[PDB]
C-alpha cells in the first residue's frame, strides 16, 4: 500500500540501483532466487512497497533500468542479485549519448522515451495507491542528465500530484573525469529546478574524503560508495516499511522542509560510520549519533554548513529508544548553535523513531537537512561553465542538432536567479 | 552480597547505564536488571530480540509480567534477609 | 488503625457463591441470591438476580 | 443506564486510548478475549461495565469506541496486537493517504470521504445506548490528520447531535519541545475551529508530564507508554464517579454547571496526586492533607503553564479511596486559608468536590504503585492565557514572511483564512483579562 | 505529639548524625529494617509511624560531596531512612565558605526548605530544631549558616539549638580554618539561640584518659555525642520525676540575647574492665562533672565565672541525694559564681537509665548526668582564634580564594568587630558590681 516505483538512468543509476536493491533484498529476507527466507513476521507486511508479487510465491523488484547502451545492462544482470529484475523492464538503446546533453535530450530521447513512457505508466496503472517515483542518476553523464530530466518533466506533467524524489551526482570540480561537465550540469539542473519536489545532492568528492577517513581503509571502490548512498537512501524510507513511536513518510518531509517551492535542494548523510579496528571503543548512543551527524565533515556534500545557515533540518532515527534522548539532543544542539540556525522560524528541526534497526546495527541516524550553504556548487560550477563558454567552446557540438545559445542563455539567467534568491534568505532578518 | 539495586537518589556508578539503553523503566529495576545481567549487551542483535516494537515487546500481555514481579521481588527479599541477630550490624568496622 | 498488609495482599481474592434464602415469607422461597465475599478486609455483599 | 462514547483520532489519540482501554479492560476483569476469565461461570451481578462496554447477549464486551486514522500502520498495529479479538473489526476505521502535518489536506480534500464513515459508525454506536452522557475526544492537535479531522467532526457533531455534551483532550506542543515545524498553524486553526464547538477543554502537553515524570517516578529516560499509562490513570480518577458507588457522585454534566463561568472560556488545566515509585511508596502514609496539598503544588501540573501568575476562577476535585469528608473540608479550609494561592473576587467559593469508594487500580508492568487515596483536580485559571499568548508569538514570527503559506493555499484552502484564526484568537486573548481584573 | 527536627550538615553532620541515630534506634527497639520487632508513643518525638508498620525519621542530611551520603546509602541501614531526605550535591565547597555560601549553596537550599517544610508540615507539637555542623568546612560552614538565616526567616520563633565544632586550639586539618570561623560566628551569633562548645582535641583527652584506648577514632567521639544528646533529649520521651523540655533551656540559661554560648559535660565515662570497682554513688559521678578535667570543650572554668547550670539525671537517682550534692559543690570554694545569681542550678529527674551499644566502649551503668553550663570561661576561646585570624590576616593570605566567589573584601572586617564585641559584651558580664 502507498507504493512507490523506481526508475533509473545512465550507467551511474544502475550501479547504484544494483546495491539499493541487494540492501533492500538483504534487509526483508530475499535470497538471490526470489524466494522469501525471512525469520520474523513483520518482514512481510509492507513487502508490497517495493516488491510484485508473482506466481510462484516469487518476488520482483517494481524497478524499470535503462540507458543508451546495452554494456551496463549486460553487467548488472550479472551481477549478485540481477535475477531478480524483469528482463522486460529493460530498455535501452543502440548508439549511445556519449556525454552530450542536446544529444541524449531532443535526437534519441525523443524516439526512445516513448518505450519506457509504456512501461513506467503500466508500473503506476498497475499498482493501488501510487505514492511517488524516486531517482537515481548522474547530472554529469549526457545520457543521464538529458533522458532522465526529459522523462522527469514528462511524468511530472502526466502525474502532478504525485510526489518526486531524486538523487543527483552533480560534478565536483576537485575530481573531474570529463570536460562536458558544466555545460549538461547546468541544462540538467535548469530542467530539474521546475519539476523536481525533492532533490538530494550526492557529491563522490564527499563519498572518497569519507571512506578515506572515517572508516580509514586504504583503497575505496564504487562498491563501497554505493553501499554507502544505498544504506542512505534506504534510511530516508525506511519508516514507511516500518512501525515505529512517530510515522512519516516522503510528503511529510518534503511538507517539513520546504518553506518555498523553488528551495527544494537538500544535503544528506548517514551515522554511525566506525572503522573496522574503532568499532569496539565506541559506545552507541543517541548523544554519540547526534554529535557524530551534526559534524560537517559527516556531509554527503563538499559544502560545509558552517559558512552558511540550516534553514531548516530532519532527523529519522531508527531503532528502539526513548524520546527523551531525542528530544533533549534536539533543543540541546539547536540552543547550542544558534549562530547557525536562521531565526525567523523557531524550532526548525524534525524528528521521527522506527523501532526496526538495520540488520547488524542496532540504532542508526538518517539525517536530511536544508541550508543554504549548498549554493556554492552552483556558484562554482556556474562560474566555470561562463568561463568556458564565453570562447564558444565546444558549442558546435551541441548547436549541430537543433539547439541555440537562447536555451544556454535562458538557463544561466535562470540559474543566477536562484542562486540569488536562494542566497538571499541566509542573509534575511525577522 | 550487595543489595540487587539501590535507592531512587544514589549517585555513584552502576556498570553498563548508558551503554545499552534501558529506558522507560522506574530505576530501581533498571539497576536490578544490571547487577543481575538480564540485557543482550554488545552492538548487535539476534533475531528474536529486533522485529519487537514496542506495542508488541511490551504494553501487552495479560499476567505473564505479574509472575515475573512477585518472582523478582521474591528474589530481592530473600537476598536481602539474610542479616538479623540482636547485635545490630557492624556499623563500626564497615563505614 | 486499620489493617493494612492485610489488605495489600489479600486484595484480589474475591469469593462467590450463589445462595438461596431461608425464610417465613412463602413467595421468597424461589428467588436465588449471589454472594460476594471480600477478604481484604472481611465485607461480605449481597446481589440478588431476576429472572 | 449510563454511557459514554470515546472519539480517538490520529496517532496520539490512538495511542492513548490504547493505553486507556488496557486500564479500562483490567480495572473490570475483562480479559483481552472478552470474557472475564474463563474460569469465574457465575456472572451476572454489579453491572458497571455498561458505561464502557457493551455487552453482546452471551460471552465477550465490545468497547463503545471508535479510531479514527489515514496512517495505517497504527492501526494494522492495533489489530496484530494482543487485543485483535477485543475490539469490533470495523469500528476502526483507517484511512488510505496520510494528511502529513497539513491542516488543509485533513480539512478539505481527504476528511471528507472518511467523515462519512465515521459519522455512520457512530450513529450506530449511538443507537444501541439508551442513557448516553457525553462524547470524549482526544486528539493530537499538532498533527495535520488529528486537527482536521477533530475540526470536521466537532463541526459535524455539533449540527447533528446538538446539546449533547463534548469533552476535550488536546495535547498542544511544549513551549520549547516539539517534534515538527509547521505546528503553530493548524495548532491555531484547530484552536479557532474548537472555540465555539467544545464544552469543556483540557491541555494535555508533553513537557509538563515529562517533568512529573522525572522527578516523582525517578525515571531518566520514560517514553510516550508512560506518558499515555498517566493520562488513562487521570481519565479513570475522572469517570470512575459513574460506574463506582461513593459518598458524593459527581457527572460528565457537573463540570459545565460547577467548574465553566463563561461559555467562551473552557480552556482548562489538570493535576493529579500522588505519583511515586514502589520504592519509596511505603515509607509515607500519603495522608489525604499531604496528596491535597501536593495537588496544588505548581511542579506538579499536567500543562506548562503557572498558576501563581494568574487567579483561580473555579475547581472541580475527586478523591478516590478511603477519604474521609471530615478531612476532605480541614484540608479545603487550609488550602484556601494558605496565602500564597488566592482566588478571583467575584468567585467566593470555588470548589467542587466528589468522593468515590473505589482505590485506584494497579497495572503489573507499570511504574506507579498501588495506593489506598488519590485525588485528580480541574481548575479553571486566568494564567492559561500564556500559552495562548506565547503560541501568538511563535505563528506570527514566521507567518510575517508568508513561510509555508503555499503548502496550504494549494490544497484548496483560502488565503485569508490565517487572519481570522488570529482575530478569534486575540479575542479570546482579550476575554480573560477582562473577567480577571477585579470589580 | 510533641517533636524535633535534627538538622545534619557537612560529613561531620552526617557522621555524627548516624551515631545519634544509631543510638536512638536502639533506644526505641527500632531494627535496621525500619520494623518495630514486636512485642506507648515514646518513638513519637524522633520517628513517624507510617501508618503500618516502619517508622522514618525526621531528619535531613545535607552535603556537597557525595561520598559520605553514599556509604549510608550503601550501609546497613539504607531501608531506615528516606530516600528523599538524604540531600546530596555534586561539587564540595573544598573548604571555601564564599563558594558554599554565596555561589554553590544557593542551588541545593531551595529543595532542603522544601523537604524541611513537608517535614515539619506532618508534625502537630513541634518543639524546635536541632543543628549539627562543622565551623571548620567548607559546606558546613557556609550552607549551615544560610539554613539558619533563612529558617529564622521562614518559621521565627521556633527555637534552636546548636551543636558545633569548633577547631582545637593546636591540632588542627586545614590551615584556612580560622577564616571561616569567624564568619559562621558573624551568622550564628544573630541567627541561633543556644551554642554548645564541641571541638576534638577534648574528647581524644577524655577518652585516653578514660576508656584506655591508645588509639582513638572519630567514631568512638561520635558515640559520646551521641549519648549527650540522648541525655539531653531523654525527658521529652520517657517519663521521669521532673520534666524539662527544651524551652526549659530557653528558659533558665540565657540570662541575656547576645549571651548564649555555654557548653557540655558528662560523667560516668569508664570502661568495663574497672566498671565494676566503684560503688558510683550519686554523689561521685556529680563530682567527675565538674571536674574541670572533665570537660568537653578546651576551656578552663577555674578562669572564669558560672552563670547557670543545667544538670539531667537519668538512671535510680533519688531527688534527696541529689539535692545534698548541689550543697556540697556550693559548699566547694574552687567552684565560683557571677554576684547577680543566687540560685543557678535547674535540676531534671528522669527515670530511663541509658543503654549500651553492642560493640560499644561505656559499661551498662544504672546512673549517668549531663550537665550543661554557661560560664564566662568560654570566652577564651574566642581570644586564641582571633590571634589565630589577626596573624593571617594581616598578609591578605588565602584572600584572593574568598573575593573570586563573590564575597566583598570588607566583610572580613564586620564579622572580626562582631568577635571583639562578643569579647567585650563577655568581660563586661563578668564583672561584679
Ligand atoms: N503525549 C503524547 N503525544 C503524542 C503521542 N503520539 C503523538 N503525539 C503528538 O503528536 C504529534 C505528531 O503528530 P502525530 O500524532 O504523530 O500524527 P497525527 O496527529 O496523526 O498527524 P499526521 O502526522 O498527519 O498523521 C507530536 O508532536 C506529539 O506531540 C503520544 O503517544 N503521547
Ligand atoms: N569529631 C569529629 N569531627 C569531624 C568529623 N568529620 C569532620 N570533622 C571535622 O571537620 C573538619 C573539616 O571540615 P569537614 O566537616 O570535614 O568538611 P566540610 O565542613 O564539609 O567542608 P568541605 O570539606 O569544604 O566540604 C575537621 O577538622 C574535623 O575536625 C567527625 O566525624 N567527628
Ligand atoms: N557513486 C558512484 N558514482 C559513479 C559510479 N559510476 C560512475 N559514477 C560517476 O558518474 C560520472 C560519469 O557519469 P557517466 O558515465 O557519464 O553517466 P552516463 O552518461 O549516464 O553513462 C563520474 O563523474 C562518476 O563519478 C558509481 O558506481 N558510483
Ligand atoms: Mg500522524
Ligand atoms: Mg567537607
Amino acid at each position: 500500500m502507498r507504493e512507490i516505483v523506481h526508475i533509473q538512468g545512465g550507467q551511474c543509476g544502475n550501479q547504484i540501483g544494483a546495491k539499493f536493491w541487494e540492501v533492500i533484498s538483504d534487509e526483508h529476507g530475499i535470497d538471490p532466487t526470489g524466494t522469501y527466507h525471512g525469520d520474523s513476521d513483520l518482514q512481510l507486511e509492507r513487502i508490497n512497497v517495493y516488491y510484485n508479487e508473482a506466481t510462484g510465491g516469487r518476488y520482483v523488484p517494481r524497478a524499470i533500468l535503462m540507458d543508451l547502451e546495452p554494456g551496463t545492462m549486460d553487467s548488472v544482470r550479472a551481477g549478485p542479485f540481477g535475477q531478480l529484475f524483469r528482463p522486460d523492464n529493460f530498455v535501452f538503446g543502440q548508439t549511445g549519448a556519449g556525454n552530450n546533453w542536446a544529444k541524449g535530450h531532443y535526437t534519441e530521447g525523443a524516439e526512445l522515451i516513448d518505450s519506457v513512457l509504456d512501461v513506467v505508466r503500466k508500473e503506476a496503472e498497475g499498482c493501488d495507491c501510487l505514492q511517488g517515483f524516486q531517482i537515481t542518476h548522474s547530472l554529469g553523464g549526457g545520457t543521464g542528465s538529458g533522458m532522465g530530466t526529459l522523462l522527469i518533466s514528462k511524468v511530472r506533467e502526466e502525474y502532478p500530484d504525485r510526489i518526486m524524489e531524486t538523487f543527483s551526482v552533480v560534478p565536483s570540480p576537485k575530481v573531474s573525469d570529463t570536460v562536458v561537465e558544466p555545460y549538461n550540469a547546468t541544462l540538467s539542473v535548469h530542467q530539474l529546478v521546475e519539476n523536481a519536489d525533492e532533490c538530494m545532492v550526492i557529491d563522490n568528492e564527499a563519498l572518497y574524503d569519507i571512506c578515506f577517513r572515517t572508516l580509514k581503509l586504504t583503497t575505496p571502490t564504487y562498491g563501497d560508495l554505493n553501499h554507502l548512498v544505498s544504506a542512505a537512501m534506504s534510511g530516508v524510507t525506511c519508516c514507511l516499511r516500518f512501525p515505529g513511536q512517530l510515522n512519516s513518510d516522503l510528503r511529510k518531509l518534503a511538507v517539513n522542509l520546504i518553506p518555498f517551492p523553488r528551495l527544494h535542494f537538500f544535503m544528506i548523510g548517514f551515522a554511525p560510520l566506525t572503522s573496522r579496528g574503532s568499532q569496539q571503543y565506541r559506545a552507541l548512543t543517541v548523544p554519540e549519533l547526534t554529535q557524530q551527524m551534526f559534524d560537517a565533515k559527516n556531509m554527503m556534500c563538499a559544502a560545509d554548513p558552517r559558512h552558511g545557515r540550516y534553514l531548516t533540518a530532519s532527523a529519522l532515527f531508527r531503532g528502539r529508544m526513548s524520546t527523551k534522548e531525542v528530544d533533549e539532543q534536539m533543543l540541546n544542539v539547536q540552543n547550542k548553535n544558534s549562530s547557525y540556525f536562521v531565526e525567523w522560524i523557531p524550532n526548525n528541526i524534525k524528528s521521527s523513531i522506527c523501532d526496526i534497526p538495520p540488520k547488524g546495527l542496532k540504532m542508526a541516524v538518517t539525517f536530511v537537512g536544508n541550508s543554504t550553504a549548498i549554493q556554492e556548487m552552483f556558484k562554482r560550477v556556474a562560474e566555470q561553465f561562463t568561463a568556458m563558454f564565453r570562447r564558444k567552446a565546444f558549442l558546435h557540438w551541441y548547436t549541430g542538432e537543433g539547439m541555440d545559445e537562447m536555451e544556454f542563455t535562458e538557463a544561466e539567467s535562470n540559474m543566477n536567479d536562484l542562486v540569488s534568491e536562494y542566497q538571499q534568505y541566509q542573509d534575511a532578518t525577522a | 552480597n550487595q543489595a540487587k539495586s539501590h535507592i531512587p537518589g544514589y549517585a555513584g556508578y552502576i556498570p553498563g547505564i548508558r551503554s545499552e539503553n534501558m529506558y522507560g523503566k522506574t530505576y530501581g529495576k533498571i539497576t536490578y536488571m544490571s547487577v543481575t545481567n538480564q540485557h543482550h549487551k554488545g552492538p548487535d542483535l539476534p533475531p528474536d530480540l529486533r522485529y519487537t516494537s514496542t506495542v508488541k515487546g511490551e504494553f501487552t500481555d495479560q499476567k505473564g509480567v505479574k509472575k515475573q514481579e512477585l518472582l523478582r521481588q521474591a528474589v530481592i527479599e530473600e537476598a536481602k534477609i539474610t542479616s538479623s541477630g540482636y547485635g545490630s550490624s557492624p556499623l563500626r568496622t564497615k563505614y | 488503625r486499620k489493617d493494612i498488609n492485610k489488605m495489600y495482599t489479600q486484595d484480589q481474592y474475591i469469593l462467590r457463591f450463589e445462595g438461596k434464602l431461608i425464610s417465613q415469607n412463602k413467595e421468597d422461597n424461589h428467588r436465588k441470591f449471589i454472594i460476594s465475599f471480600f477478604c481484604g478486609d472481611d465485607t461480605i455483599m449481597v446481589y440478588e438476580t431476576a429472572d | 443506564m449510563r454511557e459514554v462514547i470515546s472519539i480517538h483520532v490520529g496517532q496520539g489519540g490512538i495511542q492513548v486510548g490504547n493505553a486507556c482501554w488496557e486500564l479500562f479492560c483490567l480495572e473490570h476483569g475483562i480479559q483481552p478475549d472478552g470474557q472475564m476469565p474463563s474460569d469465574r461461570t457465575i456472572g451476572g451481578g454489579d453491572d458497571a461495565f455498561n458505561t464502557f462496554f457493551s455487552e453482546t447477549g452471551a460471552g465477550k464486551h465490545v468497547p463503545r469506541a471508535v479510531f479514527l486514522d489515514l496512517e495505517p500502520t497504527v492501526i494494522d498495529e492495533v489489530r496484530t496486537g494482543t487485543y485483535r479479538q477485543l475490539f469490533h473489526p470495523e469500528q476502526l476505521i483507517s484511512g488510505k493517504e496520510d494528511a502529513a502535518n497539513n491542516f488543509a489536506r485533513g480539512h478539505y480534500t481527504i476528511g471528507k470521504e472518511i467523515v462519512d464513515l465515521c459519522l455512520d459508525r457512530i450513529r450506530k454506536l449511538a443507537d444501541n445506548c439508551t442513557g448516553l452522557q457525553g462524547f470524549l475526544v482526544f486528539n493530537s492537535v499538532g498533527g495535520g490528520t488529528g486537527s482536521g479531522l477533530g475540526s470536521l467532526l466537532l463541526e459535524r457533531l455539533s449540527v447533528d447531535y446538538g446539546k449533547k455534551s463534548k469533552l476535550g483532550f488536546t495535547i498542544y506542543p511544549s513551549p520549547q519541545v516539539s517534534t515538527a515545524v509547521v505546528e503553530p498553524y493548524n495548532s491555531i486553526l484547530s484552536t479557532h475551529s474548537l472555540l465555539e464547538h467544545t464544552d469543556v477543554a483540557v491541555m494535555l502537553d508533553n513537557e509538563a508530564i515529562y517533568d512529573i515524570c522525572r522527578r516523582n517516578l525517578d525515571i531518566e529516560r520514560p517514553t510516550y507508554t508512560n506518558l499515555n499509562r498517566l493520562i488513562a490513570q487521570v481519565i479513570s480518577s475522572l469517570t470512575a464517579s459513574l460506574r463506582f458507588d461513593g459518598a458524593l457522585n459527581v457527572d460528565i454534566t457537573e463540570f459545565q454547571t460547577n467548574l465553566v463561568p463563561y461559555p467562551r472560556i473552557h480552556f482548562m488545566l489538570s493535576s493529579y496526586a500522588p505519583i511515586i515509585s514502589a520504592e519509596k511508596a511505603y515509607h509515607e502514609q500519603l495522608s489525604v492533607a499531604e496528596i491535597t496539598n501536593s495537588a496544588f503544588e505548581p511542579a506538579n501540573m499536567m500543562a506548562k503553564c503557572d498558576p501563581r501568575h494568574g487567579k483561580y476562577m473555579a475547581c472541580s476535585m475527586m478523591y478516590r479511596g478511603d477519604v474521609v469528608p471530615k478531612d476532605v473540608n480541614a484540608s479545603i479550609a487550609t488550602i484556601k486559608t494558605k496565602r500564597t494561592i488566592q482566588f478571583v473576587d467575584w468567585c467566593p467559593t470555588g470548589f467542587k468536590v466528589g468522593i468515590n469508594y473505589q482505590p485506584p487500580t494497579v497495572v503489573p508492568g507499570g511504574d506507579l504503585a498501588k495506593v489506598m487515596r488519590a485525588v485528580c483536580m480541574i481548575s479553571n485559571s486566568t494564567a492559561i492565557a500564556e500559552v495562548f499568548s506565547r503560541l501568538d508569538h511563535k505563528f506570527d514570527l514566521m507567518y510575517a514572511k508568508r513561510a509555508f503559506v503555499h503548502w496550504y493555499v494549494g490544497e484548496g484552502m483560502e488565503e485569508g483564512e490565517f487572519s481570522e484564526a488570529r482575530e478569534d484568537l486575540a479575542a479570546l486573548e482579550k476575554d480573560y483579562e477582562e473577567v480577571g481584573i477585579e470589580t
